[PDB]
């Protein structure tokens, strides 16, 4: 009947969990034109405003959670018939200032998704908005202006018949939150980097194409009388001279239709490119099933000699650049019975057993990406 | 002391301001925000600044979190002048807020003829794990600013702050930035 | 709405005042831990009122109508009662926060958390007069301070 | 990364249950004038109704829900000095029909 | 030695003191009660002052019994000068009380061109348990006043008192003081 | 501080520069290659420059690999002027390549009268096991110039550059080098 | 080094003499005996002397045997004097003895406009039982005596010197002297 109201569990202080239905904080559609093209931003803004005008099952508890334990999880989801393709990407950053760079290099540093929807049809990742700790709360990442951008990575090979729609589900999980803090020791085992070192393109055709890219990964990338960085990669920069196990992602951002048989290896700029032993060095082939559009490779430290050097300066020319580079060159041809390039997507996501070696007094400016 | 005392390690050139060109001549200041990289003279403008892109200031201005000590120095380059007739003054002052309510952080003060350098640390620590986001309107948080003021503008030319992380530094988070403008360092002649 | 951010001291007119425990929490640039609060019923127990505290931030209106669905207490006091205490544990703040912020500082734009006290039901009484709480944040557990204060002179009003 | 949907948790069909903080669906004002009466008719209205412009943490969960299994607690909350009293009455019914009855008895 | 020796930690601005309007030109002093918070000029005041309300000030003007270290700063400011003509010369004085019977603890004497930076500690030890109440009548308790006499106010412009406690600065007790008025940092210009 | 700290060990004198002769009288700067032993003044030459050959010297200028640190000490001598109309300043940088993109690794700024020391270490750590081959195409590798910028030829005599190994200087491989010229030290008078 | 070190401890002053009064102007000296607590100029007295007596300097002067460090500190304070003419030098002389046999135990040279600060120690130690008795006929001991010589008694006014005692210090019997003088100490102004 008459009861004491202090005692009642009014003041759950617990994080929100539950099954993904009751979990569910805010549903988001972004829409794909069906001309879209690289570069195109989709949808850029603050990971709060998602959930606006939102009413699931777990919105106020989201709201109102003083102290949110578990991560976020985006879901995706879009599919396009299986002769043509594109490169979508959703990524996280904890701030933006200013007329912000939204390349795809200077968003994907921190959190992103990445997926090809002519090969995947969903695709979803969970993350921490709060990179120093292990946890977070609607009203922080609000104040603290969190950004949630989406972009065309790699436009459609070959264009939907209608605009296309992708839904974004944001739920909360179960995983725990934790840190993902940089620091200045001079080995590591594992330097996280992200660095986006390309989009590779390659025309189809009977012809021979060399691909180069270099390893002395200091500075940015480059632009028109300026250049991009991001956290991790003027982290980096903070060496002189460095060394490691190399890790890469090389994404098919083409339509599964656009067929091609690309080899990696390790070289020095002055190959040409119609040397014609390329394979006398070690290297990996690349072929992808039409489904697949994911491949990592690995470059140990037997692939390295010495260290080199993190930035060159930019005005280094190829026959005397002394820094390895990774090279991705068209084994057979590209081909195909629609029109369109074989493009790639290729991310140094880190490197394991990093070696930094003396301060970097620094060079100003970059090579082009 | 005659004998001087051993300097090290490498301390890379951040942002520089030079004063009002002749025949400006009142006491004139600037001021610097360390942590995002900004140069502000007191509205007699035409001190001319600079800033750079040295690793340092690539890290401060995209790290969104940051956690530790950095190394100052700043290097007082002045005009060509008889030292008798020297009169200049530089006042420093290191504060987190540029409001007048907030008190200094550090205050210093020199004066010496031509040229003089002067060297302190000063530590970045937060509320969200020690970590802190310059001014992120989140816990009411702040910055670092390092206000100089000139008191003859004609016997003082420029100020030059130099940087350095401090072994401890540790950083967290990345903020998008729009591109960095090339800024190769104006030589010394 | 209370500020947590309690450095400086009760704001008075074009002045201060502070005594030697608060003057010594403002050495710290941010700070934390479990707060313990001490609600006293001032006024005589015919005026009755439910009271619910909570802690939330600054921009909340006056009349949003979702206090209770932040974690909170409901308080009531019996006849002969007259003191409650408040427990705010270290999970009801995600980070610390600022000893002290600009005076200037519009409600809408303060980031530090605030003490709520809202009216559940309404104040009565077959007697005229207001129902007065008296409230004092006796210490705090697992405290923590962070950085030191450079200072920001003065403060909000009481 | 890519995941089988139809596997996920989101056919959950259990009830609501949890703390009183997030079990909590609905609020309601009712005003005592200070000259009510008795037989004074204070707040009538369809239980559903109460749950109108609500937000509170389980009032999505009490509306999605297809077959919820505890039951509904009501409290109210009011009081006045000890020289004075009344006597509320809160009631519920499986329906109504026509001009009807409010009084204590029905 | 041209290095300059490293400073660190924040050490905020507590009271400071401005010497007489021209055409004054006698040697005059001030001294400050650096435990209570007093600026006191010779008589012949129009020693322009001013007392702030850092976190330390207001600690050291609120605590009642206090054991510890306290560490201070004094800048010294001055008028603009031809550093051909300057004479001037300040005098530091930090004694335990102005009767003319007590000696000084501590003496310096500084002497260069518009500005000088002078840094010495000096601790808190009372009869309580290590505690000291200021100047209180019980054990014939006393304070910490610092004594600076500017040998040529036109030259030497203002005394700055900088403090900072030491991590073993200890306190107990309180004082009602009356309200502290708002006292913003005077601007450089 | 009249009192001096001491100093200690064997620093060799390494490479000396003087100023161009009366009447030149612009700002002149001469740049050290540190590790390959090479003077190179602006353009406006007549910098009188020498090389010794002291162990250190040699070891430098034929030891291929190299890792660990070096000790220098800057001697700056002036001509005979009346300190009273003194206005020269030396500006001092320390660098890895002489591109103008690239940014300083250290910088000093002195100016005092007649003659002044400055102290200063850097350390050499390369791609090859912390052993650096000087500006070797290899990784790019590079080599340690010191700039220094004579403000008043007529005023700042000459530049002198002593050097000297730290114990954890290390080498390795060997250089053919062309004979070493007979460069015994000018003497003072 | 603008940047300065810090001092710290009491120091309390001892003895303090000024040179003697216009138009006196020869190099004049006068030497104070630190332990027995006696001032003795050359002659040319009128070189106006004082011995205060703070705790320290009564325990020197009962105390029988003394075996420790004594630090001091040496303030000189100079006449008003425009920089530029300034041509003061102060030599400092410590010996324990002035015979002219007797070689100094060590010596200063300083030389700066208006003030100045020497500081040094130096330890105390004898036949006894590592004690020593001032100037005992019994194992021939010895005194500690401070010679100082100002170069120009119309710019260098008064020497003020400061002790304190290493907590080292020890002292063993008791000197019967006759009664102390009350010497309250000379203010500034």
């Amino acid at each position: 009947m008459e009861q004491n109201l202090f005692a009642l569990s009014l003041d759950d202080t617990s994080s929100v969990r539950g099954s993904l239905l009751d979990t569910k904080f805010a549903q988001t559609r972004v829409l794909l034109s069906k001309a879209m093209a690289g570069g195109d931003v989709l949808l850029d803004e603050y990971l709060y405003d998602v959930v606006n005008g939102q009413d699931f099952r777990a919105t106020v508890a989201f709201l109102r959670t003083h102290v949110i334990t578990g991560k976020i999880k985006v879901t995706a989801t879009t599919n396009i018939s299986d002769n043509s393709g594109c490169c979508l990407m959703l990524a996280i950053n904890s701030g933006v200032r200013g007329k912000y760079s939204t390349d795809v290099y200077t968003i994907c540093s921190q959190d992103s998704m990445t997926w090809n929807p002519g090969c995947k049809k969903n695709f979803s990742f969970t993350f921490n908005p709060n990179p120093c700790g292990d946890s977070w709360s609607a009203e922080m990442i609000s104040r603290s202006r969190v950004r949630m951008t989406v972009i065309c990575v790699s436009g459609w090979t070959l264009s939907p018949t209608t605009d296309v729609i992708a839904k974004l589900d944001w739920s909360i999980v179960n995983e725990k939150c934790e840190p993902t803090i940089y620091h200045l020791a001079d080995c590591q085992n594992w330097l996280p980097l992200n660095r986006w070192m390309g989009k590779l393109t390659f025309p189809q055709g009977v012809t021979s194409e060399v691909r180069r890219m270099p390893l002395s990964i200091g500075g940015g990338a480059g632009a028109t009388q300026a250049f991009l960085a991001n956290m991790p990669n003027s982290w980096i920069s903070m060496w002189r001279y460095f060394r490691g196990e190399l890790h890469f992602e090389v994404t098919k951002m083409s339509s599964p239709y656009i067929k091609a048989t690309v080899t990696f290896l390790i070289a020095f700029g002055n190959l040409s490119d119609a040397f014609g032993f390329y394979e006398s060095f070690p290297h990996r082939i690349v072929q992808f099933a039409e489904v697949e559009e994911k491949c990592t490779l690995v470059f140990s430290q037997q692939e390295f000699v010495t260290a080199w050097s993190t930035q060159v300066n930019p005005r280094t020319t190829l026959e005397a650049d002394g820094c390895p580079y990774l090279y991705a060159i068209i084994h057979d041809s590209t081909t195909g019975t629609i029109s369109g390039d074989f493009n790639l997507g290729v991310k140094l996501v880190g490197i394991k057993d990093f070696c930094g070696i003396g301060s970097n007094p620094g060079i100003d400016g970059s090579r082009l990406l | 002391g005659p004998v001087c005392a051993e300097a090290s390690d490498v301390y890379s050139p951040c942002m520089i301001a030079s004063t009002p060109p002749a025949p400006f001549s009142d006491v004139t200041a600037v001021t610097f925000d360390l942590i995002n990289g900004k140069i502000t003279p007191v509205g007699d403008d035409n001190w001319n600044t600079h800033i750079y892109n040295p690793p340092i200031m690539n890290v401060l201005r995209t790290a969104a979190w940051k956690s530790g000590t950095i190394h100052v120095q700043l290097n007082v380059r002045g005009a060509g002048v008889k030292r008798a007739d020297w009169d200049g003054q530089v006042f420093v002052y290191l504060r987190q807020s540029m409001n007048p309510e907030s008190y200094d952080a550090r205050t210093f003060v020199i004066s010496q003829p031509g040229s003089a350098m002067l060297n302190f640390s000063f530590d970045i620590i937060g509320p969200n794990s020690g970590f802190e986001f310059a001014e992120s309107p989140w816990a009411n948080q702040t910055t670092w600013y390092l206000e100089c003021v000139a008191t003859n503008p004609r016997q003082i030319q420029q100020f030059e702050v130099n940087m350095r992380f401090d072994p401890n530094f540790r950083v967290a988070g990345n903020i998008l930035m729009p591109p960095f403008p090339l800024s190769t360092e104006t030589p010394p002649l």
